[PDB]
């Protein structure tokens, strides 16, 4: 499960709480045009807490001024949103406290 | 770097299908000729795959998701109720070496407004089965429209075209019959039609008002 997927699953308010026991790095080809069009769509609180839980460092606090032209910000965001895959972990429903397992990178949202 | 219909169809023929399919879940894959034509049209005619976040509802073993990823989607997310189906899809995603794919196990009929207008495009070959007087393809279609920001591409029976169009007018969304497809279910299937092709389906493009 990628952090962009976590973000789509949590969007709309309280986001799904991510926890992981196995996280791996998966190279994805850097597409700056896609990353830049995802930046205004990112729900940043959900993203920051998810990245914090996966023990990720130097996570941008929000979009930079003129991020469309800033490659380093787009590479950082590409990495954090697409290349950090949770393989084993859980997604927790905030209101009920229910845990949804993530196994082999696939979250199970089925009750 | 562009893919022609025949090349895409040949690559989709490498996608492994259902090992032990579940009859009640309508686990039949989109045939490479149907899937390639469908995906090629989405990208070349409407430009709804390349650098888009696509959702595949009832993704099964991944035929439509694997082809969408190969056509340049930023991310393709497949959704399916069956774990066994997603395990084959996960295997195909690893083997095709596709890095722009994700997967979720869930019931599309019981989906939360947590994914409202979260995708650019939604693609699907849905189940047609009746579930409390409503056909599953229509329950999937209302979910798809809630999720997609730009377009929904879906397969619905041609015989029931009147009901789909009636619901589009009611939902106040744009509708477009792209093609009329005629495919048979896998030869393995026990109850095939003898006077016609098994499935007479319409490839439909649903869009929104500006
Ligand atoms: C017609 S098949 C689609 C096959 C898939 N598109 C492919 O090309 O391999 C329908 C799929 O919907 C799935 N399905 C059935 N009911 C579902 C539901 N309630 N929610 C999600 N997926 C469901 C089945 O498991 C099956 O994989």
């Amino acid at each position: 499960m990628k952090l962009l997927t976590h973000n789509l699953l949590s969007s709309h308010g309280f986001p799904l709480r991510l926890q992981a026991t196995e996280v791996r790095i998966c190279p994805v080809e850097f597409n700056p045009n896609f990353v830049a069009r995802m930046i205004p769509k990112v729900e940043w609180s959900a993203f920051l807490e998810a990245a914090d839980n996966l023990r990720l460092i130097q996570v941008p606090k929000g979009p930079v001024e003129g991020y469309e032209e800033n490659e380093e910000f787009l590479r950082t965001m590409h990495h954090l949103l697409l290349e950090v895959e949770v393989i084993e972990g859980t997604l927790q429903c905030p209101e009920s406290g229910r845990m949804f397992p993530i196994s082999r990178g696939i979250p199970n949202m089925l009750l | 770097k562009k893919v022609r219909l025949k090349e895409l169809e040949s690559r989709l023929q490498q996608v492994d299908g259902f090992e032990k399919p579940k009859l009640l879940l309508e686990q039949y894959p989109t045939r490479p000729h149907i899937a390639a034509c469908m995906l090629y049209t989405i990208h070349n005619t409407y430009d709804d795959i390349e650098n888009k976040v696509v959702a595949d509802l009832g993704c099964g073993c991944g035929v439509l998701s694997i082809g969408t990823a190969m056509l340049g989607a930023g991310l393709c997310v497949g959704f399916d109720i069956d774990e066994d189906a997603l395990e084959i899809f996960n295997r195909n995603a690893e083997e095709f070496e596709l890095t722009n794919i994700d997967m979720v196990q869930c019931d599309v009929c019981l989906l939360s407004n947590r994914m409202s207008k979260s995708f650019d495009t939604v693609i699907m070959n849905p189940p047609f089965g009746t579930k409390n007087n409503k056909g599953t393809d229509m329950a999937f279609l209302k979910t798809a429209l809630e999720m997609a920001r730009t377009a929904v591409y879906s397969l619905h029976k041609s015989s029931t075209r009147e009901h789909v169009q009636k619901k589009a007018a009611e939902w106040k969304i744009k509708i477009d019959i792209i093609a009329e497809l005629r495919y048979d279910l896998p030869a393995s299937y026990k109850f095939h039609k003898k006077k016609s092709v098994d499935i007479e389906v319409d490839l439909i493009r649903f869009s929104f008002h500006h």
